[PDB]
């Protein structure tokens, strides 16, 4: 899928873009930077959960026994631990 | 290990030129070894010729009738006796061989199904 | 889809009788050998009773009848000798019937003694060319020996199978590959599955398989021959209610289908079709698996009236055709679709794909 490569390279941007930011700075500059870079990333990941969002309708999209659905379930497991994740998957689990 | 793997391998390549592509791919077995990873492929190897092997052992009792032709096959393979693989396939034939003999009863008649260096194996020591 | 085709069933023989093997001709296809076990209400009746029926003529009577003193376990057509029907018992004792001979009292007959069986013989089967070939045997206790079809009062070679130095492995059943005629893989009661060698210097036992927690019921190999080499892939069924492919390669399961609700008795993989294999549960479903078409559901399903346990399977050697032997020890014959058995030119490369993808 390209939405896996895609949200695999969004995190990376993401992560460099707050990593530029000189982190150890400490003045008002280090501070106001720090939080700039920081919201731009948690909008970006936001964005990441909404892309992840998409793969979660798709399962319903593709499974059509209850087997098939289980295991998209069990293979993506972990990402229900998020807490935007958790939330969008109330209808499957039923 | 690599003593053992000697000892196996340099008897086994002496000796099958006694008994083209099978030796083309022995020695390509040996060219691959010169290590857990190498030993399994050249057991693989190795294990395949010796049922190729098998194969031909078991013509040997497709094409004879009588004992004097399957003692001719089996004085032309000595190669295989000291292969603990060939043993079954060369057990199978050794007791109706050498049940026959017995009735019979020639030394050179027993020693060819039982091999050089008969003295170690337990039926051929009665 | 799967059709009912025949039923086949005698009064006074297969009636109180599990079938506890089948097995189908090679050379003449039409024939089916199935074995039973003892009939527990009637004593008088024979312990052990093989019947060969024919699908070529329409008659409800089995072709030949056969019994002998001991429940039969297995059953097997001499592949290299189409006079002859061998089977084991519970006894522990190879029993051989010849067509030709007017005795349904077997011909020859195995010893009794240390060094031939005395636990029950579950697997036998003949191993080798038409210039020569042995019929290979293994009890419940491990011991396995080579035996002639023309002569059967001495073992050609007696050896125990064992793993872990001292432990005997209770073969429940064993297989082997293609073309292969050293190496088998038999299941064990203990719910391992074994890779064994018969001839060499590590001759015995080679490699163990874990990954099933009850006792292993049906192995096999692969059957259907290609382009491509899938000879080492094999499918187990055990009573934990999962059918698991391997590979030979692989120590642990290649794969597990469990769509089932009871036992897996018998599991094979089909002779024409790559993907597709066919297992027997105890509810009385037969469920044919095409693991091209989908992995998580059987690709076709088809449940016997009355639903008895379905002890075994076994399909044609066209594979179009696939009889299910149950408790009643009706012996069921089904006709498998067009569109499940004869497999599309792809479905080699396609079942190499679906390979990769596990």
């Amino acid at each position: 899928d390209a939405a896996d490569a895609n949200a695999i390279e969004e995190v990376n941007l993401a992560y460099e873009n707050v990593k530029e930011v000189d982190g150890l700075d400490v003045s008002k500059e280090g501070t106001e930077a720090w939080e700039a870079a920081m919201k731009r990333y948690d909008e970006r990941i936001d964005r990441v959960e909404t892309r992840i969002t998409a793969r979660l309708r798709d399962q319903l999209g593709t499974a059509k026994n209850a087997n098939e659905m289980f295991r998209i379930f069990s293979r993506f497991n972990a990402l229900f631990v998020r807490p935007h994740i958790r939330g969008a998957i109330r209808e499957y689990q039923t | 290990q690599m003593r053992k793997f000697r000892r196996q391998h340099e008897q086994l390549r002496a000796v099958i030129v006694r008994v083209a592509n099978a030796i083309e791919e022995v020695n390509l077995a040996y060219e691959n070894v010169k290590w857990e990873a190498a030993m399994k492929r050249y057991d693989e190897r190795i294990d395949r010729v010796e049922t190729r092997i098998t194969a031909r052992l078991r013509d040997q009792l497709g094409t004879a009738k009588n004992a004097n032709e399957m003692f001719r096959i089996f004085s032309r393979f000595n190669a295989l006796f000291v292969r603990p693989h060939i043993r079954g396939a060369i057990r199978e034939y050794q007791t109706q061989l050498i049940q026959r003999v017995k009735d019979d009863i020639y030394m050179k008649r027993v020693e060819d199904v039982l091999g050089k260096g008969w003295e170690n194996h337990v039926e051929g020591q009665k | 889809k799967l059709s009912l085709n025949r039923q086949f069933f005698d009064e006074r023989w297969s009636k109180h009788r599990v079938v506890s093997c089948l097995d189908w001709s090679s050379q003449y296809p039409e024939l089916l050998v199935a074995s039973y076990n003892n009939n527990e209400d009637a004593p008088h009746e024979p312990d052990g009773v093989a019947l060969v029926w024919n699908m070529k003529y329409k008659k409800t009577t089995p072709e030949y009848v056969f019994h002998c003193q001991s429940a039969v376990m297995s059953a097997t057509f001499a592949k290299f000798h189409p006079n002859l029907v061998v089977g084991g018992t519970y006894s522990g004792q190879i029993v051989l019937w010849d067509n030709r001979s007017n005795k349904r009292t077997p011909v020859q007959r195995t010893p009794l003694s240390a060094a031939a069986h005395t636990h029950p013989v579950y697997c036998v089967n003949v191993v080798g060319t038409q210039n020569a070939h042995n019929l290979i045997s293994i009890s419940t206790d491990g011991k396995i020996c080579s035996w002639s079809l023309d002569m059967l009062s001495h073992p050609q070679d007696s050896m125990e199978l064992v793993h872990k130095q001292s432990k005997a492995v209770a073969v429940t059943s064993m297989s082997f590959p293609v073309g292969d005629v050293n190496n088998f893989v038999v299941g064990s009661e203990e719910g391992s599955v074994y890779t064994a060698c018969r001839h060499g210097s590590k001759a015995g036992i080679s490699e163990m398989f874990e990954g099933h927690q009850g006792p292993i019921t049906g192995i096999h190999c692969h059957a259907a021959v290609g382009a491509v080499d899938f000879s080492h892939l094999f499918v187990t069924s055990s009573f934990d209610w999962t059918v698991k492919l391997w590979t030979t390669k692989n120590n642990k399961p290649l794969y597990s289908f469990e769509d089932n609700a009871d036992y897996v008795y018998d599991v094979m993989w089909s002779p024409t079709h790559p993907a597709l294999f066919a297992c027997v549960d105890g509810m009385g479903r037969l469920d044919l698996w095409n693991l091209n078409n989908d992995t998580e559901v059987p690709t076709a399903s088809i449940s016997v009236e009355g639903n008895p346990a379905l002890n075994r399977v076994r399909w044609t050697h066209s594979g179009r055709e696939i009889a299910v032997g149950d408790s009643e020890g009706q012996i069921v014959i089904y006709d498998v679709g067009e569109q499940i058995a004869v497999p599309r030119n792809d479905e080699w490369a396609r079942f190499g794909r679906t390979l990769a993808e596990i």
